């Protein structure tokens, strides 16, 4: 989804691949929708 | 079969230029196809019908060519024309109507009814006047064979099928939790449910999942996507799997969080989109995959938590939906629609005649069975038909 | 009238091919169509408007013909054409509204709005160009005794209707029996319902039937049939028939068994389908009959159970549906639809100059009241206000 | 762009006209046409692709002239037009993704795509063909502005967006009144709920009113009108507004009475309607204004007097609703609708090459934030490359 | 393809024909053959493969004529006409190859392997030699439609299928009666079995049937049927039809008695034998009933008296059986044999490259996976297959 709608860079894709916290902050930082609502479906999944 | 195309094309032409009164400079080349069209068809005989009811019917070709000295067309001019015409017509609408109802299992594209097999020969291509509908060219196309494509408004690709699963089940059936789905011509409604309202699943998130699987693969489809399914959001009661009891249902609609819809294309991730309901778009895809999820709410006002007990009784039940409607799409594979008759058109001439069953098509021509299993032996036969039924319809409307 | 379209598809086909730098063999034909365009129409006096809020407008032609001597168009020639053709789309613009705009209880096919009347007259019979689109060609079709044939998508056949026959009732209304329907659009939704849940009915199955009566017959109809009628899935509160008290409703939806639907032309069976819902296919007919039966359950969960009880009080009433979509139909005479934009077209030609209520169509132009009461004079001068509607839209948006 | 056009019709023109035994009094035109750009594209090279993954591409053409000394065509004449025709569509193909996939804040309707760019020079005027499809006419209109219009079925106008206003609330959310609506699509449903049943308002009636602003004018739009918007006719549990807990519903589905529609178009009143159902008529309209009200009913039988009390507890709570379908609309600008699939074919066009967002439209052609906000800039920028798709359909499928 | 098979004819009658001391009267008209093929395919240029792993390769011809001068062939003729044939002959074999590997869902019998499709062309006709080997007569025959006609030698119609049916069971299996098979290749072994040696049946006769339905109808063919099926004569240990538990089967071999089998076409008889072993023919055929008897001895001596008791164990357990041999057949479709290799070629070939699981083919091309579901596209595919493969044999093994 996020490659396809938001263009990403080799670099920025393949540190997400890697999951770079610098690129994943930095696209928090950005505040695309895509971040934001996977990490808070995680943030939701630590519910216990 | 490009031939008998042509031969509607210009009889259609024929119909609408040659008008009284019209200037002989916007028929010129229409009336010179024309004669050409008389004169290679004068003398060859030709045989229509003996299948079903459909009366056998004998036509012979015999007709003076269109005048062409006169610079303005009058009342003489379009009167012969329309004598002409009537019956030329007539032998199309004949064998328009005869190709339809014949079938074959082995070579299906190609012709049946002698008269269309007569007219595919060699000496009937000079009536080939040009392929422009949409239905002449993709046979061309398939002809010749290259990338075909029909633009869909609202097809019909799903097999009608509304049905459950029982994911947890009882024979008390007090406690379900389950899907339960409609898919109808562009139409999927998936309702997901759980009488205990996710109280002892993890997270109190209990997930969810439908995976429709389609037969031929639509491009560039868009898709109406939004939630809470209708069909499935009063209360009703239905039969048990085995249908031996029946089990009642009181459904209480529900927000479906973290809903996800995959569009697949053998097993290939094509195109995913998270939460965004509204209008979307699928670039090419077999099978869809939706995905969602019943949240118990953490929080409650006294009505919703005497309304979602944690005992037993259960007495309303949890439910997420969603409706997904294929809006339009783009298909290499032909059809049936919304917006065109050519399903309708070879039913009905089918019917009206009585036509016995063929070692093809389903008994009736019924679209959801034809659809459920519709191999390419039934594609090739109905794309035959409906390339007829586009032609006949270009006339007899 | 037939003159009309010709004058609009040659200034629309002016409008397209003559741009720069096209070929003078690619226009040569229609440069010569509006040649003699211009030579008939020169030195005409034409008169337009005179009611409601149109005003009186004079029309006079002294235009020069289109030159030739050139071998490539270039961008003076399209600047006089296009100051030539400006002119001439303004001139029927406003004869379309004006024909619209008119009326007739006698002859309401014949041409009003006495510059259609000059139109017809012997002398412009020499502008006409070609009958293509299918509006006039089912109008010349129908000046002469042919078959006509409009296809539509989701015509509006139904006139809006909501209501309910009730075969059993009381004051109390505490136990009915009967059936509520809405006709609507394309849209047939019929709910029968029973508060006893066929307790009583001879073998526990009441049978519930609905004829819906078109006002004009169709053709090869296209009709998504489902189950469980959506709109009386759900409480209400209903008036009473009479309009005295209102009595409250309250569904459990079973599912409608050995439901059956007869399509039926003049009275006799065309067409029958039991228990097959889906896409189904109608090739004539002036009626929809559709009979389905709510079946009490044999067997039975407690919760169902209790749903049900023998005694009186019936705290849940037991409904059975169908929904029924002419998807995309053919009719012999002219209807409005979801796809073209006819019906609106006149009546906001109509409504923006406030044109005062004629004497054949209701007041406002409103479909549901139109077609209720279709009779022959209405449906011509409805045939004639549509068919010059597509004339203007062919050129004006 | 014009250029652009003109190579798309006379590619698909001579892939459809030309084909063995047609009479070259049927091509003749077109074989000059077809010519012409011959001559013009050759002896050039351009370029095409270099964003995203649409990889770059080099373009060359040296062809040869069709023949011209056939009275009759024949095979070997087709086979040459193959392989003339294929690249050219190939060719054709690549320079509309090109501009497709490109974008600008400022003067979008100027072409991007270097190629196309080249194409708009003064050496490839003399392609110009004819501009007749809707899309490249009212190109041509509005580049130099005469009224124009789409018409579109059931057009995609309102952003997707459901919701709730409260006109009164308590924090335990017993005693609720307020609307709630979904706009998507082509539809509205709106139902106004009060749980005490308008029991002490002025004379026992409640009044609702909802506003929709369109973000572009409609001009001759049909609208279909119905009572009982769907959606909010069965239970739910709905998260606050402040999102801390979530309240109960529990509709009793009432009638709305003295139903009034005004469609307005900058502040005035267009039109307006009342207690008028079925299909109606918008004839330039803004803004909808749906009032409608909640009107205890005075009579009341047992049952609903059970269900409606003069205390607080109010476990049934009263809603009345409408929905509200444009069928069909004329829009000035661009939109995308349920017929056509322009926004399909740009998004996937997008999305297959994973083109960075650009300046002006939003991520991933995501339609809703597209109407949401439609600036002049983003409006042109879609008219162009909704026009590019239009062309490009004309050939591949 | 026909110009595929006659260059393989024309190459193999060269590699046969063309050697030392031959006579020139023997060869004259293969010359003129081979000139001809020479001449057509001078100056081209064919690609072949890339699928899977078989290697591309680029095909060029440029071969000088063959001398038409000398009374009797001479070694350096033969040198020059080898260093031809070798090049042709592998041109021929990778065409073969890299057509055996392709598939085509729609279509089938049209070629694939573009080199193949090039020789489709107008160009090869010329090299159309002669078609005399089965394969390639029948393929005449379809694409000129007709009857058919593969004569085989232990045709394996037969899908392989070891299978039970239980018409008295037990959960000890202690007392069971029923039938067991093994359909495989061309062998039909039947027994039905009763452990009580029919005490309780009617008048001591147990009647057996099972009915054997072919995927496609053979003809004329040779059938060979004995008594006393083998596979099903002696002791064996069978899981229950779930798998649960197994079961003993512990035969004692009655003779069959009043055997009767029935050859079918389309549910009639077709042809009938009774109590007659041996050499049989059936006529033509689809489906096959054997129904065959378990009568109990009525004499015993005291050997057999305590094989068979009345009581409750049963020890013993009575069987009778059929073997069906079918050793030839001629069927319209073609078919695996155990004297033809076609199959083993193809498979081979898709085996030695890795060619990845096709869209119409099972995996690995299993034959009792193709045969159980044999539909027209397959039987398409499957006689292109065969049919170069047959071509492929006529110079590589």
């Amino acid at each position: 989804n996020l490659n396809d709608n938001y263009g990403i860079t080799r670099t920025e894709a393949l540190n997400l691949i890697k999951s770079n916290p610098n690129m994943l902050r930095n696209f928090i930082n950005q505040n695309n929708p895509i971040i934001r609502n996977r990490i808070e479906q995680l943030i939701l999944q630590c519910k216990l | 079969m490009e031939v008998l195309y042509s031969l509607s094309k210009t009889l259609k032409d024929a119909r609408d230029k040659i008008v009284e009164g019209t200037l002989y400079s916007n028929v010129s080349d229409l009336i010179q196809q024309f004669n050409q069209m008389i004169v290679t068809m004068n003398g060859n005989d030709f045989q229509t019908g003996g299948i079903g009811n459909l009366p056998i019917r004998n036509w012979t070709f015999d007709f003076g060519l269109l005048g062409t000295t006169l610079l303005n067309l009058d009342a003489n001019y379009v009167e012969t024309a329309r004598t002409t015409i009537e019956y030329f017509i007539d032998f199309i609408d004949n064998v328009c109507m005869d190709e339809m109802v014949r079938e074959s299992q082995r070579n299906g594209v190609a012709p049946q009814s002698e008269a269309l097999r007569k007219l595919a020969g060699i000496k009937f291509k000079r009536i080939n006047f040009n392929n422009s509908s949409e239905y002449i060219e993709n046979w061309n196309l398939q002809n010749r064979r290259q990338r075909t494509g029909f633009v869909f408004h609202k097809p019909n690709i799903f097999p009608y099928s509304a049905s459950f699963t029982l994911n947890r089940s009882q024979p008390m059936h007090d406690n379900l939790m389950g899907t339960m789905w409609l898919n109808a011509g562009s139409e999927i409604q998936v309702a997901g449910f759980d009488y205990s309202c996710a109280l002892n699943a993890p997270a109190n998130i209990q997930q969810f999942e439908h995976i429709v699987q389609l037969r031929r693969a639509l491009t560039t489809a868009t898709i109406t996507l939004l939630p809470d399914a209708e069909r499935f959001s009063f209360p009703r009661v239905i039969n048990s799997a085995d249908g031996a009891t029946t089990w009642f249902f009181n459904p209480i609609i529900l927000r479906p969080n973290n809903v996800e819809v995959e569009f697949l294309l053998n097993g290939q991730i094509i195109n995913t989109y998270q939460a965004r309901f509204g209008t979307i778009v699928a670039r090419n895809f077999d099978t869809i995959r939706l995905s969602f999820q019943l949240m118990r709410p953490p929080n409650m006002t006294p009505a919703v938590n005497a309304l979602f007990p944690q005992a037993q009784p259960f007495q309303h039940h949890a439910t997420v939906g969603l409706t997904l409607r294929i809006e339009s799409a783009v298909c290499e594979s032909v059809l049936a629609d919304a917006n065109e008759t050519l399903l309708a058109n070879v039913t009905a001439v089918r019917q009206e005649y009585a036509i016995p069953v063929g070692p093809v098509f389903p008994p009736g021509m019924n679209w959801t069975e034809l659809i459920t299993n519709y191999s390419p032996s039934r594609e090739d036969n109905l794309q035959r038909v409906f390339t007829v039924a586009s032609i006949r319809s270009m006339l007899i409307k």
